[PDB]
RNA sequence: GAGAGGA
């Protein structure tokens, strides 16, 4: 009694969303070139290749993999400040690449960056970079507290 | 599920099953009375015309070819005759008398050089009706029927009946008679002896339907202290999620009854108690739970777990792979839309419908979609006017 | 490096038939949604669908 | 009324016996109505409950 | 544990070989003859015309299982392969009757024939030294006596049953001399081949050839060739008293006994015991009994279908394994 | 070497052999039975005992 | 001519015991209750109604 | 991978075009014919 | 139809014993178990080959078309 | 001479032997298990194992990995010779036992 | 799929890939199409390929993985009671492969009484059978039946049962194989990690090795369900009746 | 055309 109803529902659901494509400007669009979404899901991340709960990196397992792949017995463990400096010199050159232009095309004056009225694309990337920095800061803080 | 699939279990049909010309009969060569009977089956005479055989089942994960409901049939038991079946199919022919006082002549049996019949008539006989006991193949006319071209007598268009089958079958009955209106009627029965090939469906009288996953030799099979090898090795994973404890009790009751030389009763709300069967099983020197300790047939050492071992009444179902294999490259196409036909009696393709094309769309495969739904299905070179698009 | 690689890899590649993927992802689980009787978080009287 | 008579099934003996003593519901399809397709306790001993 | 495999109530432990170097720091048990020559032993128990029960001692499971497998489906035998029907009016379909005839064992000793070459046409594929021709010709007619009606169809119909002994044997050429002393006959002449009522005839001719067991079950020489590890029972913490009788009710009768006067349970003979681990169910014999099997002490029970003596079959199995190893050794190691 | 290897109808009721000439009848002769079965071929038929 | 249900008060198989049935090529264990129309075994299924 | 019967792998033909890399293989398949499995069913000439 | 010549699981030739088995049930009426054991059928595969067998050919032969 | 029964798979085989895989046609566990038992008894054999890749094919891939002393081919040859010796010992013992009876 | 030719009449496919199709082997049937152009064939094998579709698109969780009896074989191998000598270990390693992969035998877990390996060691060899295979997996997972350790302060490795699975450097340091480790539906599986870190080919190779291993280990080991596996204990009857 | 398996 449920098979037929589920089949009909799937058929019509597919008939609705039949022609939606992620265009090369990173906008989901329909056949008539009417933009339905400006970025898929707000982040442009395909769920097929996400490795965590609503995050794409699974920080703990990736950190363990990096630890094990590059573990030599005679290596000088850096101080936590050195770890943070490495994180900020690898992450932050990428953060500079995103500038958060205003809706009028001008640049935000560094005092109203988080004014909640100037958010746009590349916000997900900034949040991801901040999460990476926070995770590395947590590891360094654990080392310092030890 | 057992009530559903017990109707489609091949076996004895009637005492006159050999004097009968039906459209499609499935018969069992060596049907066997069930070990664990029921008070109902004595009343409906199911122990006199059974459909199944008592297979020595060993419930054990073996060979890997029995993962999901798949079975492991035992070669050297199929050879001795186990699941051997027969398919009888009738072909009728009416020699109608047309209103123009013209009949249909079954004259045939052409001869090539140096006498002898031609290959297509090699199994036809002098009278145009296939010789009883011969073998026919693709081609091999066995009813050489001719029909007048002036039905609306010399001009006889030949319209023979051709055996169009994938495997040879034998002619075992040819009946010629007339109906009330005095018109000739010929019924030819073709028998085909079938072997339990890989891919045939076997049921277990408990809803444990399965396919013959693999056929392995006798020596590559577990054996007990007495050298018994199982005929069927059913996977143990069919039980824990379907809760067919009745099947385990059937195995124990059957083993105990056959060791005691009697037929045990499995009937609803009663039947042979498990305690008596276990007492009989331990009296003969077997384990109280029916779990013997086997030797691996390929390494020759003990199996580190005792194996549920005993006779289970397994019935072979009619859904055989020989009748279901079907492939097409090119052939008949529909007259209207010029697309391949649908059935199997007509060599036709497999329909790739809306769900399948949506699945292809999901992958984002455009050239494959174009090839499947246009190039390999129906392509037409049309001439469209560039001014008025007609 | 691993985090950045797995992030730049985990972007919806252009040309993806995301509409069909979404429609199937929302319809196929419906084919397995056997009717289970539920209530509104501990309120037996308040029946829900 | 259509489909009153059925060709007797000849696969096993139990198939031909079970085609006899068979009952057909008057409902055509009963698409979503889970009433006539349920196992009413009132049929205990009257109809095969399996 | 040390050439013993324990039988527990829920499992079987220590079923592996562990008789090779590298199993321990002291790399002992390295292969060498003149040490296996003396340890190995054969104790031939009751040997009959169609059965042999010989115990093999101090061989690992691999070799014994290889012998068993070769015995079942490597030792050649002679059975009907092609059946030609001249007339079959019996109710049995022709293919079924041909299968029944093919399954019938033949008391023709192999090595008196040669392998048939499949690469030849049927007109000259079968020779006199290659195949054996068996004829059957049975015609059923009524019995013009005056017995009671509706009685058994043996004194009412003449030749109403067709047995396997109805298979005749006509030699061709040299077969008139080689098979003069021992004409080929069904090893079991009472096999009910077919049944038939008056007016029915079965007339056929079968070209029985030489085949291998792995090809078809009709070519297997033995009914079943098996073995089993010798059972072993350790009665520790003696169980003397009335409880001993209970301890006796588990094992088969001729397995353990109660010592006269001492009224103490003792092992009589473990060879008669089938390991049903019954004592492992009562939990009052948790430490009073320890079951097991001797991992390298098999007791083969070979029984033939009638073609040849079982000891000849086992000898052929050993020779076939040796021939296989030798031929593999002679075969060049190509890349 | 070598090893050689190498129109009648029956009434369904009277079980008697018949020979029907062209355009005479289709019934039996001993009785009036109208059903005839073709006799088995006299030609050799080969079956593998496999 | 009214078709006769198998093993009814009008059928010849009514009260036939293992010899009449054998002479008529009829299986003793056959259920009956079905008609033979155009040489086909057609059974009128029991119809349930309100 | 999926296993296919040779009874249907001999009707499910694939049209391979001669390309001077598989000319020998394709002509060997033609020599084999439509009965032995590693063979061929139909040949379509360039102009015909 | 008739008794299988060979017992599928083991291979024993059980075709010849059938008639003998019937006698052990008709004259000197034993039980089925004792009659089966007296014929040498020790393994239960050969036992179920004979015990659970229907002699259908007896019923089939009542309809011979050459009486 | 029959250069089909035994083949040495080159892809699996390492340089200068000491680890080699062999493909044997028309064989099954019957000889594979006995050969594995005999080879594993050699003091210089580190790895020895057979496997039938697919029951539809008569094949037997047997791999022997020895140490830097005896090549795998010589290990297989000695295993075959020792299997012949074992069969001869069993045959002789059985013959003398049956003759004595 | 890539076609292979076999004598029988049935479309035979590895059971691991039967979770997408929802195949049953109870008598199910399937359709097989053959693309007739190079473009269609290439698009099929590169976009619709099995190796490239190990994850379902609705959630990204793996869906092609160990089915029934493969999880059972893995659990029986990796159960802590398992201890294999050298001959048995080499036979297992030739069973998982086809006598073609060169195996670097690690030092045994137990050395002094005898030389005994462990099922976790043999599965770690299955993951990385050489020093050339690049599959080094670092993973921490938790099975479906995880019993926490006695002390709250203790890590999950010290579980009462095997429980938490710790794999470091492709060595299964602790834990047993399970549906949450080899099966489907979890993003912390061994196959999922192998795929996500080294492409679909290595995951396919590992799954093939596991399937070939478990196709023969259950046959040569024995695993059965009987009436004593479902019968209730003597005191269980009285306790149930009282309750 | 319409009766019924089937997955
Ligand atoms: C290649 C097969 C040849 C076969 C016909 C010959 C060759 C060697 C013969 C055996 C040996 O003599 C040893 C035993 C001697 C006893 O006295 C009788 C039994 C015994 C097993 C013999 C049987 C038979 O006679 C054999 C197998
Ligand atoms: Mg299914
Ligand atoms: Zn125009
Ligand atoms: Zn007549
Ligand atoms: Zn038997």
């Amino acid at each position: 009694v449920k098979t037929a109803e589920t089949g009909y529902m799937s058929r019509r659901l597919m008939k609705s969303l039949e022609d939606l494509s992620c265009q090369y400007d990173n906008t989901v669009r329909t056949s008539a070139n009417g933009i339905v979404q400006f970025t898929y899901g707000g982040d442009g991340l395909d769920p097929l290749e996400m490795e965590g709960n609503a995050q794409p990196v699974n920080f703990n397992r990736s950190w363990d993999h990096a630890y094990n792949i590059t573990f030599n017995n005679q290596d000088k463990g850096l101080l936590p400040y050195a770890i943070m400096e490495t994180a900020n010199e690898i992450l932050g050159p990428l953060e500079e690449r995103l500038v958060r232009y205003d809706n009028s095309g001008c640049l935000v004056k560094r005092e109203d960056l988080n004014k909640a009225e100037y958010v746009d694309q590349y916000d997900a990337e900034r949040d991801f970079y901040h999460s990476l920095r926070e995770y590395i800061n947590g590891k360094a803080t654990a080392l310092a507290n030890l | 599920y057992q009530c559903a699939m017990g109707k489609q279990a091949i076996g004895a049909i009637a005492y006159n099953q050999f004097k009968r010309i039906d459209t499609l009969l499935y018969l069992m060569t060596y049907p066997q009375q069930p070990m664990v009977k029921t008070k109902t089956i004595e009343l409906i005479d199911y122990d006199k015309l059974p459909a199944g055989q008592n297979a020595t089942v060993a419930v054990m994960s073996y060979s890997g070819y029995d993962i999901e409901d798949a079975l492991v049939l035992n070669k050297s038991s199929i050879d001795r005759g186990f699941g051997r079946c027969e398919t009888r199919r009738k072909t009728t022919t009416v020699l109608k008398r047309y209103a123009n006082h013209t009949q249909d002549i079954i004259g045939g049996m052409r001869v090539d050089e140096n006498g002898d019949p031609i290959w297509q008539h090699q199994s036809l006989g002098p009278d145009g009706l296939g010789e009883v006991g011969m073998k026919v193949q693709s081609g091999q006319i066995y009813i050489n029927k001719s029909v007048p071209t002036n039905s609306a007598q010399t001009q006889y268009r030949e319209a023979p009946v051709i055996y169009r089958g994938p495997e040879p079958s034998h002619i075992d009955q040819v009946m010629m008679s007339v109906s009330d209106n005095d018109q000739a009627l010929i019924k030819v029965l073709l028998r085909q002896n079938r072997r339990p090939e890989l891919g045939d469906k076997f049921s277990s009288r408990h809803g444990q339907k399965g396919v013959c996953g693999i056929i392995v030799k006798q020596e590559d099979m577990p054996f007990n202290d007495q050298g018994i090898v199982p005929d069927i090795i059913m996977n143990p994973h069919g039980f824990p999620s379907r809760m067919t404890v009745g099947k385990m009790i059937e195995l124990i009751s059957g083993k105990a009854g056959v060791l005691n030389g009697t037929l045990e009763y499995g009937t609803c709300f009663g039947g042979s108690k498990l305690e008596d069967m276990s007492k009989i099983l331990v009296d003969q020197g077997f384990n109280y739970s029916g779990k013997d300790m086997l030797y691996s047939g390929i390494t020759g050492e003990c199996l580190q777990a005792y194996i549920f071992f005993g006779p289970i009444y397994y019935q072979k179902l009619k859904h055989m792979v020989l009748d279901k294999m079907h492939a097409r490259a090119r052939g008949p196409r529909a007259v209207l839309t010029r697309q391949p036909t649908e059935g199997r009696s007509r060599d036709g393709g497999l329909r790739l419908g809306e769900m399948e094309r949506d699945c292809v769309i999901a992958y984002g495969a455009s050239q494959l979609l174009l090839e499947r739904l246009m190039i390999s299905s129906d392509a037409f070179e049309v001439d469209v006017c560039d001014k008025c698009g007609l | 490096e691993i985090a950045l690689f797995k992030y730049r890899k985990a972007r919806l590649e252009p040309g993806t038939a995301i509409g069909a993927i979404g429609a199937q992802s929302i319809g196929e689980p419906g084919t397995q949604m056997t009717l289970k009787t539920f209530h509104f978080a501990g309120v037996a009287s308040m029946n829900v669908t | 009324r259509a489909g009153v008579t059925h060709v007797l099934s000849r696969l096993s003996y139990i198939s031909a016996l079970g085609m006899m003593t068979r009952i057909s519901s008057q409902f055509e399809k009963s698409r979503k109505v889970s009433g006539p397709r349920a196992l009413q306790p009132s049929q205990f001993g009257m109809l095969c409950t399996a | 544990m040390s050439n013993i495999v324990g039988i527990e109530y829920n499992r079987v432990t220590n079923t592996t070989s562990t008789d090779f170097p590298g199993f321990s720091k002291d790399a002992e048990n390295e292969w060498n003859v003149e040490k296996f020559k003396k340890d190995f032993e054969v104790n031939i128990s009751s040997l009959d015309a169609r059965e042999a029960n010989f115990d093999l001692i101090n061989i690992d499971t691999s070799i014994a299982n290889a012998f068993r497998r070769i015995m079942i489906s490597e030792v050649p035998s002679v059975a009907a392969e092609y059946v030609y029907f001249f007339n079959n009016t019996s109710v049995i379909q022709d293919e079924v009757l041909a299968h029944r005839i093919g399954l019938v064992p033949l008391k023709v000793d192999p090595d008196m024939l040669t392998w048939v070459d499949s690469n030849l046409p049927d007109d000259e594929k079968f020779t006199d030294e290659n195949t054996i021709v068996l004829s059957l010709n049975v015609k059923c007619t009524r019995n013009p006596d005056a017995p009671k009606g509706s009685t058994d169809p043996k004194e009412l119909y003449n030749n109403a049953h067709v047995y396997a002994r109805d298979l005749k044997f006509e030699p061709q050429g040299r077969q008139s001399t080689t098979f003069a002393d021992c004409p080929v006959v069904p090893a079991d002449p009472d096999i009910l081949l077919a049944k038939l009522r008056p007016g029915q005839e079965i007339s056929l001719k079968a070209h029985c050839i030489l085949g291998i067991g792995g090809d078809h079950a009709k070519f297997s020489p033995v009914s079943t060739a098996s073995y089993r590890l010798l059972p072993q029972i350790n009665i520790l913490q003696p169980i003397k008293g009335e409880s001993a009788r209970r301890f006796q009710k588990c094992f088969p009768p001729g397995v353990i006994g109660i010592d006269e006067g001492s009224d103490e349970a003792y092992v009589k003979d473990a060879r008669k015991d089938t390991v049903s681990r019954e004592v492992l169910r009562y939990e009052e014999f948790a430490d009073k009994v320890k079951l097991g099997r001797v991992r390298n002490h098999f007791i083969f029970n070979v029984e033939s279908a009638g073609a040849m003596t079982p000891e000849e079959i086992f000898f052929k199995s050993v020779r076939i394994l040796k021939n296989k190893a030798e031929y593999l050794k002679n075969c060049p190691i190509t890349q | 070497x070598x090893x050689x290897x190498x129109l009648k109808y029956i009434c369904a009721e009277c079980s008697s052999k018949l020979s029907l000439s062209r355009t005479d009848a289709v019934r039996c002769k001993d009785c009036g039975h109208r059903i005839l079965l073709k006799a088995r071929t006299k030609r050799l038929v080969q079956f593998e005992a496999r | 001519r009214m078709p006769i249900m198998l093993r009814s008060n009008k059928c010849i198989l009514y009260d036939a015991d293992e010899s009449k049935m054998a002479k008529l090529n009829e299986c003793p264990l056959d259920p009956g209750g079905y008609f033979i129309v155009n040489g086909t075994e057609k059974v009128i299924l029991v119809q349930e109604q309100l | 991978e999926v296993a296919v019967p040779d009874r249907v792998a001999k009707v499910l033909t694939y049209p391979e075009k001669v390309t001077r890399y598989n000319r020998h293989k394709l002509q060997e398949l033609i020599v084999n014919g439509p009965n032995v499995h590693p063979g061929a069913n139909y040949l379509l000439k360039r102009n015909e | 139809m008739i008794v299988p010549v060979r017992c599928f699981s083991c291979g024993k030739v059980v075709g010849d014993k059938w008639e003998s088995y019937l006698n052990l049930l008709q004259e000197d009426e034993l039980d089925e178990g004792t009659a089966l054991s007296r014929l040498g059928l020790k393994r239960y595969c050969c036992r179920r080959m004979i015990l659970t067998h229907v002699d259908l050919i007896e019923k089939f032969l009542r309809y011979n078309p050459l009486e | 001479p029959d250069r089909e029964k035994i083949k040495l798979l080159t892809q699996a085989t390492s340089e200068d032997g000491t680890s080699a895989s062999f493909q044997i046609v028309e064989e099954d566990h019957t000889l594979g298990n006995a050969l594995r038992y005999v080879i594993m008894k050699n003091p210089d054999v580190e790895f020895c194992g057979y496997s039938i890749p697919h029951p539809s094919e008569n094949l037997l891939n047997i791999r022997i990995q020895t140490y830097g002393e005896t090549t795998a081919v010589d290990a297989l040859q000695k295993g075959l010779k020792d299997l012949m010796d074992l069969c001869d010992v069993v045959e002789s013992k059985f013959t003398e036992k049956i003759k004595s009876m | 799929h890539y076609a292979k030719i076999r004598p029988w009449r049935t479309f035979r496919l590895n059971e691991c890939v039967c979770t997408p199709y929802n195949a049953d082997f109870d008598g199910d049937e399937m359709n097989l199409h053959v693309p007739q152009t190079e473009e269609a064939r290439a698009e099929a094998i590169n976009l619709m390929g099995v190796k490239n579709n190990l994850l379902t698109p609705k959630s990204g969780e793996p869906i092609i993985a160990a089915t029934q009896d493969f999880i059972t074989g893995s659990y029986l191998i990796s159960h802590k009671d398992s201890f294999y000598d050298r001959a048995t270990l080499t036979q297992l390693l030739s069973m998982m492969s086809d006598g073609i992969e060169h195996f670097d035998i690690p030092p045994p877990a137990i050395m002094k009484p005898y030389y005994l390996w462990t099922g976790k060691q043999v599965f770690s060899l299955l993951i990385k059978p050489n020093h050339n295979s690049p599959v080094v997996i670092n993973l921490d997972a938790k099975n479906k039946v995880f019993v926490p350790p006695k002390s709250k302060s203790l890590p999950n490795e010290m579980s009462q049962n095997d429980g938490f699975v710790i794999i470091r450097g492709s060595q299964i340091l602790s834990g047993v194989m399970d549906k949450s480790v080899l099966g489907d539906g979890k993003k912390h599986s061994v196959f999922y990690t192998i795929l996500r870190d080294y492409g679909p080919q290595e995951a396919a190779n590992a799954m093939n090795r596991m399937a070939k291993l478990c196709a023969r280990f259950l046959g040569n080991r024995g695993f059965s369900i009987g009436i004593n596996d479902v019968t209730p204990a003597d005191d269980l009857k009285q306790k149930k009746e009282e309750l």
